[PDB]
RNA sequence: CAGAAGAAGCGCACCUAAUUUCGAAUCCAGCAUGAGAAGC
RNA sequence: GUUAAAACUCUUCUCAUGCUGGAUUCGAAAUUAGGUGCGCUUCGCGUUU
């Protein structure tokens, strides 16, 4: 208490970009005119989530390092509430300590967002056999979020800040092994008080 | 409710769910520029009247700084406007001056670039903007924009009766202008060709100073139509791309010239600047040129050639800015002569009649641009016509069209938590009101009231069928056809006559070639058949165009 | 708000200066051949004058009159037929708090699915209307077993009750949907046992409770209600 | 009233834009205070 | 034809206050804008010593 992290992340797209639109409405609408959506906001803007990257960077890289994590990758796998994992974006009993914003851009659909064609090609006759419409993010577009962490600790800006080398170096959204979402994040952060609001 | 910036000019139109702008353009500092560019905001719409400078030229810096989602413009502004963004672009980079916007720029803008004909209504963010052609240069339009809490007419830069290429009487909404957004205004059309006789009989070459956008048109339309025995000859990369973009968009110029060539041949176009070099040398002859005020152009190396014969002539065909140096040899071993007839803006007399030929008289009629001098005077004719009017040194009614029901909410039932009610009625659009209106209305209305060329609808479908099964017609012809259809009629008319177009060169046209063992007659027969098919669809109602064309392409 | 007196009161609010019948001010709207010159008169002739003489004064290219929730129109290709810009729409206006929409049919279809889907799905066969054999104790220990580790949970014996509530087929239905291993994913809807553990184990405690629950819908609904009474003491 | 810099022709077409899985699971549902006063 | 008959336990006073459906879980896994089409056609390093 009395203090709060906030890191303010600042994301520049290097690689095109695919996260879907999860919306049933949204999504059937589009579907009609292009065959993989992109997550949208209804103010045109384009929406990734960002708390489940950053946790499952963190998963892996602490199971890698030997360190007590639990699984909440597995189906209905129960979180363990003992973990730094679990301390920062939380368990069952205890809420998450970093509040993950969404990854929103800073520009408008109609300026970041184009559509593509996609293919299979018969690895014989060497012809496209299948062809989709995907929307895509372009390179450079800029995305913002405020990982906003009470009860600050001191590992807690580090391991973000590996968790985003680790969503530098893997991926963030869909089509993470054709290329796509590769990404470069540039971080601020600043102990503002938990008080500040008070005038 | 609507903004005024201007360096740059703009014209912000807040309507409350959208940000649309109005010809961002800078005629003439590049920091001020920037910080005035920053003031405007992201912007839903970037419309364009013109594919002038003054109203064109920051289109690409607004992309830059990503504050504009779509450039809509006319089909002939936006090709205009590649030539004339990477010209400026040449312009400013050779210059040494540090570029404003990039090449890059350029493309980005042209990628969410949209383009739509005159009387064409497009809905975007609750409101309804339609062009209306306005006959400056061509791709000209003044704008309307119908929102909710106001009908707002942008004229942009009115044309004049001495236009040759458009069509003069300047299309107005037919219905309700609330708020008007005027520009201010800033017979020798004879003494030209007369002036060329004489010159060119007493051996010497007329060398025009002429605009690349719609002046040298006019005057190469002069000179070929008054019979000019001596040669006529177009020297300028930019001049002879624009003539060949009038030439291409000849369905968009007046309803006489669009039975066409334009030009009646008599240009013979110089292209490589070695033919500039011996037209130079050359010793009658009509160099129809274009540097605009005598600046550096493929007129500088023939200036020098009329500069020291005093038998030429040098005809400024054109206002002659200041700290220019064709102002400064305007105002010299040659003759000069000055014929403001070709002039492409309006006087003050026609923005009055263009004022006065409205549905109902305009509320405030906002004057934007021209010399402040000459802005007054115009001010004052048009207070003496009763009319408010907000001069741009200065600075209120709240219009709001509403929908009325009119229809009795009674019998009223609620089935899944909607308090609904079935009904059946006929929604009426009148000035200012949107009326639902039940079987009565009709009723009453019932009692007090009681080119393109013809095929059936089965011949239309059967004339496409086959076509489609030998493969002249496609999914791709059929998708950008629907395309251009969307975009207005008469894109669709210069679409398939581009595609039918027989290339006098190569007799070959951009026609999918046929599936069989036709011989070429026959060949040709089918060409054109396709052509009076797809025109026989452009007269059809849009409606009507898109269940005939969804039986072969089903995703346009 | 400005008013003054002519020979006509000339109130001027900042939302226009109304005037109900000249002054030598702007005037926005009046409130109204003698007629006409009154109009001509006025400088800066008036946005809309509300009142044969609609006609003449129309035009005298002047704007007319002639003498609740704001209402919304969603649904737009309309025709000049007898004069008025004018479409056939049949549709439904609907009443909401605020405002009133102006919907069209496929607002009605998706509300009627979307009631349908409701509708059918509330009655599933013989609702309040060949299974294994165990003991009674079998019962309580595999129960008491599967209910440490976390496999029949409070909200599984809460929604065995309900469903057993409302007869032994439904609670079939709902012991069949809970065991179902999905053939694309080779998974089934109990909640995973907690504790380390083995595919082989976990499959068996699976079957386990599908069997121990099985033999449960054969008892009576108290003797139900009494063995699970004392894992979930709501129901 | 806005930009401008050895020949020739061509710089166009066509197809495809679909399919599939998943949409569950779990914890909690308590506690505390007041039970009187006044007129007729 | 009852030590009768006659006289409404009536009026006044809100089950209110205090408590956020919260916590856990990434629309992503599978699919190369591929396939078809030749910068070609026309013009002698002349002439001059
Ligand atoms: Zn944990
Ligand atoms: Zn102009």
């Amino acid at each position: 208490a009395k203090t709060m992290k906030k890191i303010y992340v600042t994301m520049k797209t290097l690689s095109p970009l695919y996260t879907g639109e999860v919306r049933r409405e949204d999504k059937e609408a589009a579907q009609k005119r292009v065959n993989f959506p992109v997550r949208k906001t209804a103010t045109n803007k384009v929406l990734i989530p960002f708390k489940g990257a950053l946790r499952s960077a963190l998963e892996i890289m602490l199971k890698a390092k030997g360190e007590n994590v639990c699984d909440t990758g597995e189906s209905r796998a129960r979180p363990c509430g003992r973990c730094v994992t679990c301390s920062l974006f939380g368990s069952m009993g205890r809420a998450g300590r970093a509040s993950v914003d969404f990854l929103i851009s800073n520009d408008t659909k109609e300026q970041i967002v184009r559509e593509s064609t996609h293919l299979r090609i018969e690895r014989q006759t060497k012809s496209a056999s299948d062809t989709f419409k995907g929307e895509e993010v372009i390179e450079g577009a800029t995305f913002t979020a405020t990982i906003t962490i009470s009860n600050p600790q001191e590992k807690d800006l580090s391991l973000i800040q590996s968790a985003l080398k680790f969503i530098e170096e893997n991926g963030i959204g869909g089509w993470l092994n054709k290329g796509y979402g590769r990404v470069s994040f540039e971080v601020k952060s600043e102990d503002v008080a938990t008080d500040r609001f008070l005038k | 409710m609507i903004k005024f910036i201007g360096t740059g000019s703009a014209f912000l139109l807040e309507t409350g769910n959208a940000k649309i702008l109005i010809d961002c353009g800078i005629e003439q500092n590049n920091e001020i520029i920037e910080k005035k560019i920053n003031e405007i905001g992201k912007a839903d719409i970037c419309i364009l009247t013109h594919a002038h400078l003054a109203a064109s030229g920051l289109v690409p810096l607004l992309v830059k700084k990503r504050k504009v989602n779509k450039i809509i413009s006319t089909p002939a502004t936006k090709e205009l406007c590649r030539l004339l963004f990477n010209d400026f672009q040449r312009i400013q980079e050779e210059n040494n001056d540090i570029p404003l916007y990039s090449y890059d720029d350029i493309e980005s803008s042209f990628e969410i670039w949209d383009e739509i004909d005159d009387r064409n209504t497009i809905e975007l963010f609750d409101t309804k903007i339609t062009f209306y052609n306005n006959s400056h240069i061509i791709g000209s339009v003044s704008v309307f924009i119908e929102t909710h809490n106001g009908n707002y007419l942008f004229s942009g830069d009115i044309g004049s009766k001495l236009q040759q290429l458009m069509d003069y009487p300047p299309d107005m909404p037919d219905g309700n202008v609330d708020y008007l957004i005027l520009e201010s205004t800033y017979s020798d059309r004879d003494r030209l060709l007369e002036i060329a006789k004489t010159t060119c009989e007493n051996g010497g070459k007329v060398l025009i100073p002429s605009f690349a956008i719609g002046r040298l048109q006019e005057v190469l339309y002069t000179f070929s139509n008054y019979n000019f025995n001596f040669p006529v000859y177009i020297d300028s990369p930019m001049g002879s791309k624009v003539t060949n973009l009038i030439k291409e968009y000849n369905i968009y110029l007046k309803k006489k010239l669009r039975r066409l060539d334009l030009f009646n041949n008599k240009y013979i176009a110089i292209n490589t600047s070695n033919q500039s070099k011996e037209l130079s040398n050359s010793k009658p002859a009509v160099i129809i040129s274009a540097s605009g005020m005598l600046e550096g152009g493929r007129i500088l190396n023939h200036l020098e050639q009329i500069k020291n014969d005093e038998n030429s002539t040098l005809i400024f065909v054109g206002y002659q800015a200041q700290n220019t140096r064709g102002r400064k040899i305007l105002d010299v071993r040659c003759r000069i002569e000055k014929l403001n007839s070709f002039s492409a803006h309006a006087d003050q007399d026609e923005l009055i009649d263009y004022i006065e030929r409205l549905k109902y008289t305009p509320y405030k009629v906002f004057l934007v641009h021209g010399e402040k001098e000459q802005r007054e005077i115009l001010a004052k004719r048009i207070i003496s016509k009763k009319i408010r009017v907000e001069l741009p040194e200065n600075y209120e009614i709240l219009i709001e069209k509403k929908v009325v029901l009119n229809i009795n909410t009674d019998n009223m039932c609620n089935f899944a938590s909607y308090r609904l009610m079935p009904f059946s009625g006929f929604i009426v659009e009148k000035d200012d009101r949107i009326e639902i209106n039940d079987k009565n209305w009709f009723d009453m209305i019932w009692n007090e009231e009681y080119a393109l060329p013809d095929m059936s609808h089965d011949k239309i479908i059967e004339n496409i069928e086959y076509l489609f099964n030998i493969k002249i017609l496609s999914k791709n012809r059929i998708k950008e056809f629907w395309e251009e259809f969307c975009k207005g009629q008469k894109a669709a008319i210069k679409y398939i006559t581009q595609v039918h177009r027989k290339n006098p060169n190569t007799g070959r046209r951009n026609w999918n070639p046929p599936e069989g063992d036709f011989t070429d007659n026959e060949i040709e027969k089918l060409y054109e058949t396709a052509y009076n098919t797809l025109l026989s669809l452009i007269k059809y109602d849009k409606n009507k165009v898109y269940n005939i064309l969804i039986n072969f392409n089903p995703k346009l």
